[PDB]
RNA sequence: UUACGGCGGCCACAGCGGCAGGGAAACGCCCGGUCCCAUUCCGAACCCGGAAGCUAAGCCUGCCAGCGCCGAUGAUACUGCCCCUCCGGGUGGAAAAGUAGGACACCGCCGAACA
RNA sequence: UGCCUCCUAAAAUGUAACGGAGGCGCCCAAAGGUUCCCUCAACCUGGACGGCAAUCAGGUGGCGAGUGUAAAUGCACAAG
RNA sequence: GUUGCGUGGUUCACCGCGGAGGUAGAGCUACUGGAUGGCCGAUGGGUUACUGACGUCAGCCAAACUCCGA
């Protein structure tokens, strides 16, 4: 049981019908998956997104992501049809809980000058999106057996209908927001 | 003078279409509908084909019909 | 007049059979010019109307050409026997069917913009007459 | 006001149409409220009298051997080049329902400026009662600079009649030169 | 395909230097994760020239 | 909605094998229907639409039946495995109704398979 | 007989959207991953074991012509044959478009509650 | 100059010109067989590097994508 | 074409019934292109009188356009 779900359903549950009037508790948004990405487009070059990108996501979320190809050719780029270039992980369940707990307690303070994230990076829907820069926001990670440094955006996808239901759902777990 | 050097030239008709008509009894193995595609789907007791050729697998009177948008060909036997 | 893309360089001629089913009323403004017979009326026979109705108003009112010249058509080059490929185009046409309006006048003086039109159809291969809106 | 004397048609076809222009007459249909439809024929020259006045909506009163109905003009159909009436729509009406009309704009005012008034439609379908359907609904123009564009919205239609049309339809535009 | 392919995944004790503990399921080997700071000892979770005349004056 | 797309990728997958196998009079086609809690059975011979033979879990029979899901799959396996037998029926086309065949359905089949029917 | 669950015919007059209401058994979301099985990563899905919660959603029912869809009658275009120098005419067929309108489907088998 | 596809070609088939447009003399051990599963392009919103457009997430989208290769006929049930 | 030997109404015409079409015509916010006048206005230009994308409102065209269709 990771407590960041027990906290949710404790009073994070109770609260957000006294906030927004739901009419039944099948109504209350919840966070479904939280995907992380790499996109290693420096990749298509040199073909080093092995060590790079795969074996530290591994370490940062707690399984082993999947490779996405690309689906079109683009010249500028030196991109061909069918080359590597994103690493992927998509956490569900226990494992996600325990990254959104892990990640808002030990890891998003340690982002060099960090001053919070903007509240206002929602899609329409109640979906965050935010970017991290480096690889060392994660003691899980070392900076002595990593290659080049690289970041990541890092989605949290709610059963929110709109943004300010799924902007105090977030503010409700821990997320900081300026 | 110029010439039509690009042009002048032309495959052989291939003699496609439907050869056996709605109500007209066949045998089995006769050939129904000739044609590239599926212009004509097949239906009970007929059989597409290898270059989409529609034959009749029964002996019985040829009936055109539609299944939900599709024209189709049968057999009545 | 000329288009700026045709799908296709070398056509067939517009055949010159039927009475115009589309275009036969003065849509855009206030007089208009109806053909009475088919012919083929190319760019430079609607350009030398158009400037002929433009010097007999000289400002004041709105001309509409409602026919563009998209039909291609084509020569041999000079002195030369039949057959051995199709000519280059040469020209630009639009194909003008019996009752087609042509050409669209508002002006507010009666008789000046029924003497502007009866210039235009002096430039014209065809019998030609004025029509209002109704 | 507008006594139009019909009679009912006795054959129907390409051949008896023609037949029915060389005596003068137009032949037409009366259609109404969910009834056969009839198939009438008209004098000609007094139903093109009734509809050179009165506009082209005109409340017809009708004589149908012997049988009184009133109808409204729906369609015509025009040779292009003969430019006569070849076919008429007729539809019944009974003292007032919302039935649909077109109706032409007339256009005042005065482009004082450098500026060339153009109009782009010429009538608006508004819904009205079934008797009364006004001639024409007129527009004015207050010395408008090259700019201001009157509409369909903010025209001037009385009560019982209704804009159904779209309240966008630009009407009236001025531009410069 | 959940077996044997992913990295080892157990049970982690956190501890900061402020004195905040807490239990989750990590990747660090032996599940002894140390931090500096945290989310409860960390800034931002908790917080004129006529003026510089006058001061000089 | 999570049931939303669950009911039309399983009536999507239904209808892909339903272009290969039909069902007939001398041949019905038992056609299975599998929800959380019970499954359903049916031959429908499909010349004129009509069921010739039904067994379900919701009656009085397969709900007393001791066990998990599937000890009840095989008791609703042997009861169309008789009723098409009385029927005149003793070879058939299997239906998965779009689901995968294997768990509770394949239980299902394997106890019309001992029963009787030859598929 | 059902504000029931399936399987078909049928493939928009049947769709898409809007607004309301529904939970006996059933259909579902749902709660879990020990066991079969599963994810180019993920028990999300597929599969299995369950019944704490709930009609919010799907599903069902009713109402809306809104966007789509169907659409005459008459007339015209075109046309077979014939007469006729052209023009046109006689006889037999006859659109597309638009209009009057229609339409928020209908039918069959099995199961359940009721008969 | 042989073969393949389209228009001419006059709603079956067939139809000429030194008439109007194009392709072929290959390629694939999978791009064959079967079994099962999936749905596209475009547009919009959000997102470290990152741009009109790489990878990601949510919307919308019934086929405008795709099909080894010309074109026609097909294929969203998929033949993608 | 004719003639010998066979076969016999199988040929042909009209009436009725069952069938497949994509020409004439027409239509195009049903596709691919062409294109007139407006309105809106991406961006380009010289700070905004010029270019005026995509849309939308009317009217149109096509052997190699077709939602239709004799
Ligand atoms: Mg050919
Ligand atoms: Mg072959
Ligand atoms: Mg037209
Ligand atoms: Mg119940
Ligand atoms: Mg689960
Ligand atoms: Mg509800
Ligand atoms: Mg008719
Ligand atoms: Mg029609
Ligand atoms: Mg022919
Ligand atoms: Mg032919
Ligand atoms: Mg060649
Ligand atoms: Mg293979
Ligand atoms: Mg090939
Ligand atoms: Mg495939
Ligand atoms: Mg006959
Ligand atoms: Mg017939
Ligand atoms: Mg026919
Ligand atoms: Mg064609
Ligand atoms: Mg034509
Ligand atoms: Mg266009
Ligand atoms: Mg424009
Ligand atoms: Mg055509
Ligand atoms: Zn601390």
């Amino acid at each position: 049981q990771p407590r960041l779900k027990e906290r949710y359903r404790s009073e994070i549950r109770d609260a957000l019908r006294k906030q927004f009037g739901y009419g039944n508790v099948m109504q209350i948004p919840t966070v479904t998956k939280v995907v992380v990405n790499m996109g290693v487009g420096e990749a298509a070059r040199d073909a080093k997104l092995i060590n790079g990108a795969v074996n530290d996501l591994a370490l940062i979320t707690g399984q082993k992501p999947e490779v996405r190809r690309a689906r079109k050719s683009i010249a500028q780029f030196k991109l061909r049809e069918g080359m590597p270039v994103g690493v992927r992980v998509t956490l569900r369940g226990d494992r996600m809980w325990e990254f959104l707990d892990r990640l808002t307690s030990i890891a998003l303070p340690r982002i060099r000058d960090f001053r919070g994230l903007s509240p206002k990076q929602f899609d329409g829907v109640g979906n965050y999106t935010f970017g991290l820069a480096e690889q060392a926001v994660f003691h899980e990670v070392d900076v002595d057996k990593i290659d080049r440094v690289r970041g990541m955006d890092i989605n949290v996808v709610t059963s929110a209908a709109t943004d300010d239901e799924g902007r105090a759902l977030l503010r409700a777990l821990g997320f900081p927001f300026k | 003078g110029a010439s039509s050097s690009r042009n002048g030239r032309d495959s052989a008709a291939q003699r496609l279409g439907v050869k056996r008509y709605g109500g007209q009894v066949v045998k089995a193995g006769e050939i129904l509908v000739r044609q590239r595609g599926t212009k004509f789907h097949p239906g009970v007791n007929v059989g597409r084909g290898g270059d989409d050729t529609l034959f009749a697998k029964t002996a019985g009177a040829v009936e055109f019909g539609i299944k939900r948008g599709r024209k189709t060909v049968s057999i009545v036997g | 007049l000329i288009p700026r893309k045709v799908k296709h360089r070398k056509q067939h001629h517009p055949r010159q059979r039927g009475i115009a089913s589309g275009g036969t009323t003065v849509n855009f403004g206030d007089y208009g010019i109806q053909a009475l017979e088919h012919a083929y009326v190319t760019n430079r026979q609607i350009e030398s109307a158009r400037i002929a109705i433009n010097r007999h108003i000289k400002r004041g009112g709105k001309v509409w050409i409602n026919i563009f010249p998209d039909r291609p058509l084509t020569k041999k080059p000079a002195e030369t026997r039949m057959g051995s490929g199709k000519g280059s185009p040469e020209w630009w046409v639009a194909n003008v069917k019996p009752g087609r309006v042509l050409f669209e006048l508002s002006y507010p003086n009666e008789g000046v913009a029924r003497a502007a039109l009866t210039r235009a159809i002096h430039k014209l291969p065809i019998k030609a007459r004025i029509i209002t809106r109704e | 006001s507008n006594q139009l004397r019909v009679t009912v048609r006795t054959e129907t076809g390409k051949g008896a149409s023609r037949r029915a222009r060389r005596a003068g007459k137009i032949p037409a249909v009366l259609y109404g409220h969910g009834a056969e439809p009839q198939h009438l024929e008209l004098p000609g020259h007094d139903y093109a009298a009734v509809l050179r006045h009165s506009g082209t909506n005109a409340v017809l009163t009708l004589d149908i051997a012997g049988k009184e109905q009133l109808a409204l003009t729906k369609a015509l159909h025009i040779h292009p080049i003969r430019r006569t009436i070849q076919h008429a729509d007729l539809l019944v009406v009974r003292r007032g329902e919302k039935v649909v009309v077109e109706v032409s704009v007339v256009v005042e005012g005065q482009a004082g400026p450098d500026t060339l008034v153009t109009q782009e439609t010429n009538s608006i379908e508004i819904e009205a009662e079934a008797l009364s359907i006004p001639e024409q609904l007129t527009v004015s123009i207050e010395g408008a600079e090259p700019g201001t564009q009157l509409t369909a919205g903010q025209i001037a239609l009385p009560a019982g009649v209704s804009l159904i049309s779209d309240p966008d339809l630009l009407v009236v535009n001025v531009v410069k030169a | 395909m959940k077996s044997d392919i992913h990295p080892a995944y157990e049970e982690t004790t956190v501890v900061c230097g402020c004195g905040n503990t807490f239990q989750t399921r990590s990747t660090k080997p032996g599940g002894r994760i140390v931090v500096e700071v945290c989310s409860q000892c960390h800034p931002f979770y908790t917080g004129g020239r006529v003026a510089r005349f006058e001061k000089r004056y | 909605s999570v049931s939303a797309t669950r009911r039309i990728s399983r009536l999507r997958r239904h209808t892909r094998l339903r272009k290969k196998l039909s069902g007939t009079a001398e041949r019905p086609r038992l056609v299975v229907h599998r929800s959380a809690r019970h499954i359903h059975v049916q031959l429908v011979n499909d010349l004129n639409g009509t069921t010739v033979a039904a067994a379900s879990s919701i009656e009085a029979d397969v709900r007393g039946v001791p066990g998990d899901k599937k000890a009840r799959s095989v008791r609703v396996g042997q009861l169309i495995a008789e009723r098409a037998k009385a029927a005149g029926i003793d070879t058939v086309v299997f239906d998965r109704g779009g689901y995968t065949y294997g768990g509770r359905i394949a239980a299902l089949a394997d106890a019309a398979r001992e029963n009787g029917l030859s598929f």
